[PDB]
């Protein structure tokens, strides 16, 4: 039964509180909150491997991938661990967050805490971009906010 | 996604599907019942979470079908059946979901049964 909370902050405007929760080990982990800030649209939302905010997002290292996949969208199962996939940002540039993964752990192997958390600019292609770049990234551009994942009450 | 369950049942009657995920990757966040009728599209009938309480039923079952979940399988126990729910029953599943999509849209999910015949004769 674990909690765990990231303040997302940047240069710029993009900033939210996102909240993770896990009743059981190895179980689903919910995901929620809010992003403001953004352009409207999707933006790329993912757990990058380091906790590392020295140079800002850049010092996060690449997604957070344990299992050497290529990148994905998180429905599929040739992801990375840290592949959550698109947040939605509406005409005032709020993304509401409410989703749920049970790739990602807040225990064990696959443990996301002390890791990163990062809003992109662009849209992630999932990995259907069709070059590399698409199986690594999924293109969706530069770091606007990240925070590092630390445990809750 | 192992089935099991199914037939023939006079309207009126009752019947229960079930189904057992067994050597999935992760475990499921959603898993449940989807239906097609003879000539029709694919729709979702009942799913429920993880948690075994948070359910969603479409609105032609709704009364009638109730899912619920063991085991880490899951029934749906079908009364008051009629002629329209002649279809066949997939069970369905995901590793994960986005609550600001549709539960019961078949792109939602990715793991899937072979399929189970249910009749509701006269
Ligand atoms: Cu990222
Ligand atoms: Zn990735």
């Amino acid at each position: 039964a674990t909690k765990a909370v990231c303040v997302l902050k940047g240069d710029g405007p993009v900033q939210g509180i996102i909240n993770f929760e896990q009743k059981e080990s190895n179980g689903p982990v919910k995901v929620w909150g809010s992003i403001k800030g953004l352009t409207e649209g999707l933006h790329g939302f993912h757990v990058h491997e380091f906790g590392d905010n020295t140079a800002g997002c850049t010092s996060a290292g690449p997604h957070f991938n344990p299992l050497s996949r290529k990148h994905g969208g998180p429905k599929d199962e040739e992801r990375h661990v840290g592949d959550l996939g698109n947040v939605t940002a509406d005409k005032d540039g709020v993304a509401d967050v409410s989703i749920e993964d049970s790739v990602i752990s807040l225990s064990g192997d696959h443990c996301i805490i002390g890791r990163t958390l990062v809003v992109h600019e662009k849209a992630d292609d999932l990995g259907k971009g069709g070059n590399e770049e698409s199986t690594k990234t999924g293109n969706a551009g530069s770091r606007l906010a990240c925070g590092v994942i630390g445990i809750a009450q | 996604l192992q089935e099991s369950g199914g037939g023939l049942v006079q309207a009126g009657g009752s019947l229960r599907l079930s189904c057992a995920a067994s050597g999935l990757p992760y475990r499921t966040v959603f898993m449940g019942w989807f239906r097609q009728g003879p000539g029709k599209e694919r729709e979702g009938v009942a799913v429920i979470n993880a948690d075994g309480v948070s359910t969603y039923y479409a609105d032609s079952v709704k009364g009638r079908f109730t899912i619920s979940q063991d085991k880490n399988t899951v029934y749906l126990q079908m009364n008051s059946l009629k002629p329209e729910d002649t279809a066949i029953y997939h069970c369905a599943a995901n590793h994960f979901f986005d609550y600001s999509r549709d539960p019961l849209a078949t792109a939602e999910y990715n793991y899937w049964g072979q399929g189970t015949q249910v009749t509701v004769s006269s």
